[PDB]
């Protein structure tokens, strides 16, 4: 059988954080109370390029970080920080201009505590694009 | 924000 | 996890019409009361070929057109007409013989009135094929 | 619009059996009461390779067959037998180690009776993989 | 069928 | 298991 339905296109996406408890010697000029080194990221599977449809990713850190709104406008869409605590990060994904799409809003709790060495908290989901316009569909299908 | 376990 | 579900394959499809109000000088032998030139179509994104799975498209025009059942049996699956009014067009998409599929029936209201120069009314959806047979699936996957 | 949803990947799959009533002369050392030759299988469309994600297929035959648990650990994932009766076959599909997936369990009634020469009973469905891990997704996308 | 706006 | 029709 055949039917008409609304067009959708999905793009797999990997996001979250890795982390490590720092040793006795800490990186120079890291605040003395910071205990961990960590990295929050949005990336493609197998580290394939995602900048063909993502223009920039904005990570809102906890207010204890200076300039907590951290805008990453070229790949890799990640940032590395030191710190002492776990907290929620609002991740704002902005698509290329052609998408004509509003921001994609989501949230990730920074994981630092060990498992029940390196820890990670990583999700492997997908972004579904509802009714993409013809030009954006062309861009999405180019990779 | 809380220090980890 | 893994599960068995029914197989489906989807093909994006663009359809609708463009239109233009004609000037003071009209094309030769266009009826004097006709005011607009228009084009109804079914096409692929980026104008890719769709005839590998669509055999023909039949546009049923309003009864004010002579021979209103207009069968287009080779790409581009479109037709251009002049006229004076907006009306509903039943679009009948017939798939290649291998699909073993019944007709795909849908409807488009011809748009001539300006926006709120050229006007258009175009939809970018997708055709879902339910349980395609192995030979048709081969044809669908060739492009 | 855009939203995050869980990642899934689907793989089309063809399974079932062909069968033929044997003639007056039967294959040597086929049991005298056996009347039909048949083949149960799990395969890819157009007979494409599926062993890149399926490690082995186990067919549990009726207890009237010796060693009824028949493990096929290399393609083609099929077996041919003679026999006299129709019965249900539990088909166990095991995925490659990287999938980290439990067995895929399904059932097929062996068809020998003619249509309402060769008979067949074949289904063309798809396997949906829910939340595949990054390494398995890499394997699934390689073909 | 009606003449457009 | 039953002999076919």
């Amino acid at each position: 059988g055949s039917r008409i339905k609304t067009l959708s296109v999905s793009r797999p996406i990997i996001y979250g954080n890795t982390a490590k408890k720092m040793g006795s010697v800490k990186p120079p000029n890291a605040p003395a109370e910071h205990t961990h080194l960590w990295t929050i990221f949005v990336r493609g599977p197998q580290n394939e390029d995602i900048s063909y449809f993502i223009k920039k990713v904005v990570f809102k850190l906890h207010d204890t970080y200076p300039n907590p709104v951290r805008s990453i406008e070229a790949p890799p869409f990640e940032l590395t920080e030191t710190g002492w605590g776990e907290f929620d990060i609002n991740i704002k994904v902005y698509f290329v201009e052609e998408a004509n799409e509003k921001v994609l809003n989501f949230y990730h709790r920074l994981r630092l505590h060990p498992y029940a060495a390196e820890v990670s908290s990583v999700y492997f989901d997908e972004i579904v694009f509802n009714e993409p316009n013809e030009e954006f569909f062309k861009i999405l299908m180019s990779r | 924000k809380s220090a980890p376990a």
